[PDB]
RNA sequence: GGACCUGGCGGUGCUUCAUAUCCCUCUAGAGGAGCCUGUUCUGUAAUCGAUAAACCCCGAUCAACCUCACCACCUCUUGCUCAGCCUAUAUACCGCCAUCUUCAGCAAACCCUGAUGAAGGCUACAAAGUAAGCGCAAGUACCCACGUAAAGACGUUAGGUCAAGGUGUAGCCC
């Protein structure tokens, strides 16, 4: 019942890497220091690779939540810019008003 | 002539805990509405007065935030259409009041918040020294 | 939407209901409760943030509020009343024909505060709508009727359409002349220069030093065109080298500062010269407060004036 | 020609509502909001959520009182209360209203986990501001 | 075929003007070099749309995967959905716009002129027009009453967008 199928892709790519943060918070740890062996960094670059691809967080896409638009979204709104003016230029947006100065 | 005979009071209790003092609180209303505002102003303000509270009004320079937005729907880069987000400020400085006055009146006026209206209580105490600092252990 | 004469008489007994009412909420005196609290009353009651205050809530005399309507014109017998009814304009013709007698009579018998009412003043007073050329007929008939030796019955009548215009004056305001702790007469001015703000202190007596935010006014303004501002209020009136100022500048940059500083020392200068001196700075410049501040950049174009190149075709 | 939330001139036999006759340039100077809240606030959080549960609002209330509308909602947030003001016509029996403000409020409040109240005001048909 | 009405157009007349504006004039640029970026071509197994003014750092306030709609290969079949489709059609449309507009006109309902033809309707020392409403204007925003924004009708270019979303028609459903 989501927009379209990009939406949808991107909500289980949202949901899958909230299940793999702490492990992938965990494991970037070891990578991101100067400090621990690089026999044992090298070992943590291949178990952080090795999970599955959508928990990589950059690949979560802030589509528009009405229509799925990829671009042109206010991010505070989460709306693209033509649902947004819809709501603004109607009224319906608390203290959003047109700009003249 | 139907008026109530006795009326039951809500039962407020003197502890045996001191109070806590407050120095200053300083209310930040924040409104799209200065009209609302000034409402607000006159609400708080007199109900100041009547618990005894001494109180202080000035106007914090207001914000505005301004954004751009293509208007087509579709190319036509060059036409825009640009909104604006107006927040307008109120601060009720209050002085020299105990922690049972603050709960009353900021409760009084909490409550009577209107719509649209934001508010940011910064409460500054009083507090003695710790013993543990009183003197130098060394 | 007509409005009949029973209409309006319900809404007026509505209105002094209401105005006992609100009176009553507010905890005030119902008979000297003015409409001046009425307006404060309902701003409190029914806040408003409309930037056109015509759709602010509003409670007034029901007169104030509705437009003028002209009654009826004919009776039951369908005869209208007035004999210049068929015109379609019987109150502009009938005043036409008030002043063309009047001119007459004359001839048997033989400016600066002031100005005539605008055409949507007269279309008021005759309940009518006018045209523009309508409008200039009649005031050519009262100004021919000025020239004349009107008398003071021709007199009382030309004043009904003559409105007073309140001049204002350009004469510029003084400061008050203070006196600080060692008993030194000084004055304090303002000034603004795009972005710069300026206070300045200008003593009645001194050598001619100039403490820009406590700094020698030549470190301040290394740039000497800035120093020339500087000069310029003093010069203008033979005055160098006969006061102290001690001025402070925020904002802007150097040359908006020196802008701020000429405007605040010019304007604190007014009080320690004649009354000729003042109109001579207000005429040479110096007491005017430049208005010109920077232009907002458009969207869609290279700068608040400037356009995007259009492109080659 | 700009379009947004227009309604354009006709022959003159068109009733608009004040809301309908006054173009988004005039929100804030002829028209307010119809939705009070926070969010839009600076330093304020959760403009989005609030947004999101505006449009439901409306969509609910739209369907849940169908033909009975008159005019736009007026949504208001005060601490966790949530109003919603309606202006709705008089042709529906009261039991069938005060059913939908029954079934309405109580849907609503465990739906958004807040207290929601519903304040309906009847007219008797929609209010026209002018015939465009 | 004859004569007209309306509109368009005229390397069409007269008169008066343009005000960053037609010429002359003023200042800084582009056109030449390198680089950045768009587009067209060529290339690629390998999107789409915009594309004279009114396309060309344009949809994108944004493409290493993702985004993605493309290509190759592989896989699933009541399938996230009481399915789905960025499949065709913007020359079926809503929506939001460009453009003249750096315009001031549009127009209901009447009335009158032309023998009651298409059509037309003004002269103020006035001769048939009255006109609701819409736009301009006025108000409002920004620092003023200035300026700049905003606003800018009816129409024009079957102008742009079915790939924002929605949707008529047609089409796909191992
Ligand atoms: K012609
Ligand atoms: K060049
Ligand atoms: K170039
Ligand atoms: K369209
Ligand atoms: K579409
Ligand atoms: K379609
Ligand atoms: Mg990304
Ligand atoms: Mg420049
Ligand atoms: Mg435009
Ligand atoms: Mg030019
Ligand atoms: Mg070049
Ligand atoms: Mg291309
Ligand atoms: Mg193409
Ligand atoms: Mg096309
Ligand atoms: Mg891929
Ligand atoms: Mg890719
Ligand atoms: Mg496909
Ligand atoms: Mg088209
Ligand atoms: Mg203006
Ligand atoms: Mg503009
Ligand atoms: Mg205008
Ligand atoms: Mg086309």
């Amino acid at each position: 019942h989501y927009v379209d199928w990009r939406m949808w892709r991107d909500v289980k790519r949202r949901k899958m890497a909230y299940e793999y943060a702490d492990e992938r918070l965990r494991i970037n740890s070891l990578r991101k220091n100067t400090i621990l062996p690089k026999i044992l960094q090298d070992v943590a670059d291949e178990e952080i690779a090795a999970l599955p691809r959508d928990s990589c967080p950059v690949r979560i896409r802030n589509r528009c939540v009405m229509t799925s638009r990829p671009r042109g979204v206010k991010r505070r709104w989460r709306l693209s810019r033509i649902v947004f003016r819809h709501l603004a230029d109607h009224g319906q947006l608390s203290g959003i008003q047109r700009a003249t100065w | 002539v139907d008026v109530p005979k006795d009326l039951t009071k809500p039962v407020v209790t003197i502890s045996d805990e001191p109070d806590i003092l407050y120095k200053r609180l300083s209310v930040l209303v924040k409104g799209h509405d200065k009209a609302v505002l000034d409402s607000y102003e006159y609400f708080a303000v007199l109900a100041a007065k009547e618990l005894g509270i001494s109180i202080k009004v000035h106007e914090p320079p207001r914000k505005i935030e301004r954004f751009t937005l293509l208007q087509s729907v579709h190319i036509y880069k060059k036409h825009r259409v640009q909104y604006e987000m107006r927040t307008l400020y109120r601060c009720l400085e209050l002085e020299h009041l105990t922690g049972s006055t603050a709960d009353v009146y900021l409760e009084y006026i909490q409550r009577n918040l209107p719509e649209g209206v934001a508010m940011e209580v910064t409460k500054t105490q009083l507090e003695q020294l710790p013993e543990h600092i009183k003197e130098p252990i060394w | 939407e007509t409005y009949t004469e029973d209409f309006i008489k319900k809404q007026i007994e509505e209105f002094n209901i209401g105005k006992r009412h609100l009176a009553n909420m507010m905890g005030e005196d119902p008979e000297t409760f003015t409409q001046e609290d009425i307006d404060r009353a309902i701003a409190y009651l029914f806040p408003s943030g409309l930037f056109e205050k015509r759709a602010r809530p509003v409670m007034k005399h029901p007169e104030q509020i509705f437009p003028r309507q002209r009654a009826i014109q004919w009776g039951e017998d369908g005869r209208p009343f007035h004999y210049l009814f068929y015109t379609g304009k019987q109150s502009y013709y009938s005043l036409m024909h008030d002043v063309y007698g009047m001119l007459l009579n004359l001839e048997k018998h033989q400016v600066i505060g002031s100005r005539w009412l605008i055409k949507e003043e007269l279309e008021e007073m005759l309940v009518e709508k006018l045209s523009d050329l309508d409008y200039m007929q009649f005031i050519r008939l009262l100004e021919k009727l000025l020239t004349s030796q009107c008398g003071a019955a021709e007199e009382e009548f030309v004043q009904r359409f003559r409105r007073s215009v309140t001049l204002e004056s350009k004469k510029q305001l003084i400061e008050p002349v203070q006196y600080d702790e060692q008993g030194m007469a000084f004055s304090k001015s303002e000034g603004k220069r795009k972005t710069a703000k300026a206070e300045a202190i200008v003593y009645k007596h001194g050598s001619g030093r100039i403490k820009v935010n406590g700094i020698d006014y030549q470190l301040y303004f290394p740039i000497t065109q800035d120093r020339e501002q500087l000069m310029f209020p003093f010069h203008f009136v033979d005055r160098l080298g006969k006061h102290d100022v001690t001025c402070t500048v925020s904002g802007g940059g150097r040359s908006a500062q020196a802008g701020a500083i000429r405007l605040a020392m010019a304007k604190a200068l007014c009080s320690f010269v004649t009354e000729d001196e003042v109109e001579w700075m207000r005429q040479a410049g110096l007491l005017t407060t430049d208005p010109r501040v920077r232009e907002r950049k458009k969207p869609g174009q290279e700068g608040a004036r400037r356009k995007f190149t259009w492109k080659k075709r | 020609k700009n379009r947004a939330a227009r309604v354009r001139v006709s022959k003159g036999d068109k009733p608009v509502t004040y809301e309908e006759a006054h173009a988004p340039h005039y929100i804030a100077h002829r028209k307010g909001w119809l939705s009070l809240h926070t969010g839009n606030l600076d330093g304020e959080d959760h403009a989005a959520e609030r947004t999101v549960e505006d449009v439901f609002l409306r969509k609910f209330m739209w369907g849940t009182f169908p033909g009975c509308l008159a005019d736009q909602l007026v949504l208001k947030r005060r601490g966790n209360q949530l109003e919603i003001c309606a202006v709705v016509l008089r042709q529906l029996s009261p039991h069938k209203y005060y059913f939908l403000v029954g079934y309405s409020e109580t849907l609503l409040s465990y739906f958004y986990k807040c207290p929601v109240r519903l304040h309906l005001q009847t007219v008797p048909s929609k209010v026209v501001y002018k015939y465009l």
